[PDB]
RNA sequence: UCUGAUCGUAUUGGGCAUCUAACCUCGAACCCUGAAUCGGGUUUAGGGACAGUGCCUGGCGGGUAGUUUAACUGGGGCGGUUGCCUCCUAAAAUGUAACGGAGGCGCCCAAAGGUUCCCUCAACCUGGACGGCAAUCAGGUGGCGAGUGUAAAUGCACAAGGGAGCUUGACUGCGAGACUUACAAGUCAAGCAGGGACGAAAGUCGGGAUUAGUGAUCCGGCACCCCCGAGUGGAAGGGGUG
RNA sequence: UUGCACUACGAGUAAAGAUGCUCGUUACGCGCGGCAGGACGAAAAGACCCCGGGACCUUCACUACAACUUGGUAUUGAUGU
RNA sequence: UACUAAAAACACAGGUCCGUGCGAAGUCGCAAGACGAUGUAUACGGACUGACGCCUGCCCGGUGCUGGAAGGUUAAGAGG
RNA sequence: AUGCCGUGGUGUAAAGCGUGGCAGUGAGACGGCGGGGGAUAAGCUCCGUACGUCGAAAGGGAAACAGCCCAGAUCGCCGGC
RNA sequence: GGGAUGAGCUGUGGGUAGGGGUGAAAGGCCAAUCAAACUCCGUGAUAGCUGGUUCUCCCCGAAAUGCAUUUAGGUGCAGC
RNA sequence: GCCGCAGCGAAAGCGAGUCUGAAUAGGGCGACCCACACGCGCAUACGCGCGUGUGAAUAGUGGCGUGUUCUGGACCCGAA
RNA sequence: AAUAUAUAGGGUGCGGGAGGGAACGCGGGGAAGUGAAACAUCUCAGUACCCGUAGGAGGAGAAAACAAUUGUGAUUCCGCA
């Protein structure tokens, strides 16, 4: 025994209500823990980003929990 | 640093070579000149010396920053491009 | 006496025409396969050197 | 085993592209259509 | 006519033998010398182009010399460990120690990448030649208990799982804005252009379901651009991009 | 040798073994001869151990050098096969 | 082991092996020179054992030492 | 439940942020609460805790008694709560 | 107490000198010092280590954590 | 002579721009005042650029102090 | 002289040298501690020290020099670069 990796330094970075920017980073996460919803690119580690700028509205999306932004 | 590869060589090396045979032009603007001889006339780098709007000894390019409006005959090396053309919409010359 | 510069810090260092110290970017000597285009122009260009750092490397250049 | 190779292009012979294949699975040159920055277009590429 | 073998001059090189004159002799005699087992010179007896020595060069060389020989650690030594990835400890954001509890990595894939289109598994029940608990077939039931290149976690049945057609984006020039962070690093990124793939189009494509598969700077190598070129023209050398 | 001084004991407390702190108990002031339980008594910036530095020693640790040794060339020539 | 160790330690006569043919080997010296030795293998130097008696077995794979030169590798020089 | 992120009100002088000059520190200790190692022992050991105190804090209480309770010494007073 | 005609003891004079001497060998001795003497010079050697660092008042006032480290009782950057 | 007086670029070079780049694409670094009026395309207004003032804000360098720092023994004392 | 030419050597007569001195010069030989947070290249440093040899100074000095399309015109030392 003895070994580990380093903290990823995952999870959510903004919160429902918040106003981001164009390129903000929402989730960091492995697989799709969240979905992305309307205004949302996932990114290529799954990463959520904002496309547009707006306010982050989380939701249910029949069984998924997705991430939106609001114009 | 205390053991770990310090700032000053864990970072490459400024890319390129410095030019040996380099020439160097002390630089004055055309509305530096306007400033200076609101009269016009002849203009050479001795009276530019002399108005002390560039070092003795050197070799003096003219630049194009600025708006000229006096008549003026500008003696120089090296001009630039928009310095001659705003020379001679005033109404001078610049010769080499 | 007079005060000499470092060499190596002046090889690695400059500054700009307001006095800000720029730097290059470490990653991108060898190693190219397995690197990204991504990764390859993120590491590409210069930077301002840190906050945390310019204290040290302005005294090197001086 | 899976050594790195550099494919370049077959008009103006730029070394563009480096890559890797298992040289067992695969013991023949590579023909990859990929850009060439110089000729502007797609060109073919092979093995060095 | 490879002319392999052979002729006569050259030329020189290689041994081999002999010679003496360089050089050597702590062999001998004489003189300087009156007192000299020093020294030098003369003659003779031998050796001899060898040896010795100089410069260059390979070996050998604890005889001598300068030094190095890690850290963590319930004292030190012995044992074990040192980088990266996943989980628990970890106290429902992130982060969190111990020689705390468990595992993997130092690759693989030319398709296991891109795109378009189609499909649903495992298990159980019944029937059926070899055939059986389990190969292939048929029909039921089955919402995910299968599968995912490879550990674990988070995901994935809308499929990221299974099959097929065509392809090389496993691009070049960039990149607003972010995450993380002592620094150095590391990570994501809409969108613009060129030139392309698939698609009727909408569109997707800057490798792979995601997170490991890696090493700063220095100093060099290679290809390309033709940037500098120590009086000038070149070149050497340097520079840039990969 | 010496920071002091009109320098008790018990059970405690406290850098966890107290003349000097607590609560009690005991003890007229000052000398002389003795004893050696304490003052973690004196003497020596612990020799043990660990950490840092050194010195000397060893060797199939590293890199060197003397010595010994190889060949070439100069000193160095002649004649034959 | 002057100043905590006198011994079972060292030496010793005796033994064996190795070297040395002669300004020898070996040692002190950059060298000259010196000692060895005014000696000459029954001599000198080094190594180990340690009066005397009876004895001293097997292994030459490893590392040394001695000899050899068929083959492999290997410097400077020559060649270009 | 707490804690965390954002946002709108209200409150609060000696908050916060950027950029420079000059630092020191990088041996922590105990107590409360949640855990690992240990025998669910240690005045044990290793973490968490917009928890406290000591460190660097005197005064009162706890017999004495760094870390527990109360309370933060600008100086004076033969005043009071 | 041991030797006390011997490998004896002793006087006078002389020789060997520091990575050197001498040593019937203990790392012994070489001027009360020896696992490399002593003196002067390099020299005010260096020491991440111990100690010391001298008058006053006023204002504010910590840290004993993170990362890295031939690193762990040192240092650099951040935190305060 | 030094510093200030123009920057960008590896450099040739160009220059209020320059480098990268096919790019009149985007970025890097560097320049560039409005609290205001006049004329001007201009909006209900806010002003966008140009010449002046309504008067719009720059700046460096030399000496002397002080704090820190560099090279020197470098705050003082101390080895083997 | 050996030995013939002669030379080595020997006799005579004239001159000179030797040794010392605080620093400074020129030529030659040439450390280590220390720094590199270890250390060998490197540094310390051509320093300490040693050897030879001066003079009032010494050394250098009259282009087989620089420069670069113009040109300067022996050397030394000082300030810049
Ligand atoms: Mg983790
Ligand atoms: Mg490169
Ligand atoms: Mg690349
Ligand atoms: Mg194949
Ligand atoms: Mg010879
Ligand atoms: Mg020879
Ligand atoms: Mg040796
Ligand atoms: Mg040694
Ligand atoms: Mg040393
Ligand atoms: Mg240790
Ligand atoms: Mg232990
Ligand atoms: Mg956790
Ligand atoms: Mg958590
Ligand atoms: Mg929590
Ligand atoms: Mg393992
Ligand atoms: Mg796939
Ligand atoms: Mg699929
Ligand atoms: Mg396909
Ligand atoms: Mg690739
Ligand atoms: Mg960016
Ligand atoms: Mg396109
Ligand atoms: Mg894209
Ligand atoms: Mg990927
Ligand atoms: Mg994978
Ligand atoms: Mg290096
Ligand atoms: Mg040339
Ligand atoms: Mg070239
Ligand atoms: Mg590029
Ligand atoms: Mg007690
Ligand atoms: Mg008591
Ligand atoms: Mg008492
Ligand atoms: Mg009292
Ligand atoms: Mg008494
Ligand atoms: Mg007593
Ligand atoms: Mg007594
Ligand atoms: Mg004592
Ligand atoms: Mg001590
Ligand atoms: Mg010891
Ligand atoms: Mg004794
Ligand atoms: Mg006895
Ligand atoms: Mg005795
Ligand atoms: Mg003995
Ligand atoms: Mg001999
Ligand atoms: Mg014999
Ligand atoms: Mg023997
Ligand atoms: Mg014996
Ligand atoms: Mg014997
Ligand atoms: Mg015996
Ligand atoms: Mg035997
Ligand atoms: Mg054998
Ligand atoms: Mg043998
Ligand atoms: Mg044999
Ligand atoms: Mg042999
Ligand atoms: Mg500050
Ligand atoms: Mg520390
Ligand atoms: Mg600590
Ligand atoms: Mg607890
Ligand atoms: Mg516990
Ligand atoms: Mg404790
Ligand atoms: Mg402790
Ligand atoms: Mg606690
Ligand atoms: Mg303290
Ligand atoms: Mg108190
Ligand atoms: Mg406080
Ligand atoms: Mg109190
Ligand atoms: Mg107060
Ligand atoms: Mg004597
Ligand atoms: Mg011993
Ligand atoms: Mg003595
Ligand atoms: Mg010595
Ligand atoms: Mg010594
Ligand atoms: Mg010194
Ligand atoms: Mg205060
Ligand atoms: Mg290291
Ligand atoms: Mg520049
Ligand atoms: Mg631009
Ligand atoms: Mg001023
Ligand atoms: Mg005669
Ligand atoms: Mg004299
Ligand atoms: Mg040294
Ligand atoms: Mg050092
Ligand atoms: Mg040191
Ligand atoms: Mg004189
Ligand atoms: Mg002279
Ligand atoms: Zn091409």
């Amino acid at each position: 025994n003895g070994r580990d990796s380093a903290a990823q330094r995952l999870g959510v970075k903004r919160y429902g209500g918040q106003v981001v920017k164009a390129g903000e980073i929402l989730v960091r996460q492995r697989g799709t823990k969240f979905h992305p919803g309307v205004n949302v690119g996932r990114g290529g580690d799954d990463t959520l980003f904002a496309k547009t700028a707006g306010a982050v509205e989380f939701g249910i999306k029949r069984g998924r929990k997705t991430v939106s932004i609001v114009g | 640093e205390g053991g770990q590869m310090p700032i000053h060589m864990r970072l490459p090396k400024l890319k390129g070579f410095r030019n040996r045979f380099r020439t160097e032009y002390e630089i004055v603007n055309v509305g530096d000149i306007n400033r200076l001889f609101p009269q016009g006339g002849a203009v050479g780098v001795d009276d530019l010396v002399a108005k002390g709007a560039v070092r003795k000894n050197a070799l003096v390019k003219v630049l194009g920053d600025g708006k000229l409006t006096a008549k003026v005959d500008v003696s120089a090396h090296k001009f630039s491009g928009s310095a001659r053309a705003k020379i001679t919409a005033a109404g001078g010359s610049a010769t080499e | 006496p007079k005060a000499k510069t470092h060499s190596g810090a002046s090889k690695r260092f400059r500054r700009t025409g307001t006095g800000k110290i720029v730097r290059q970017k470490a990653n991108r000597r060898h190693l190219l396969e397995h690197k990204p285009s991504t990764r390859t122009r993120r590491l590409d260009g210069r930077t301002v050197v840190a906050a945390n750092d310019t204290k040290r490397v302005t005294s090197l250049l001086n | 085993v899976r050594p790195k190779i550099t494919l370049a292009c077959e008009v103006c012979k730029h070394r563009n592209y480096i890559t890797k294949k298992n040289r067992r699975n695969d013991p023949d040159r590579l023909e990859l259509k990929k850009f060439c920055p110089n000729c502007g277009k797609h060109q073919a590429h092979r093995e060095t």
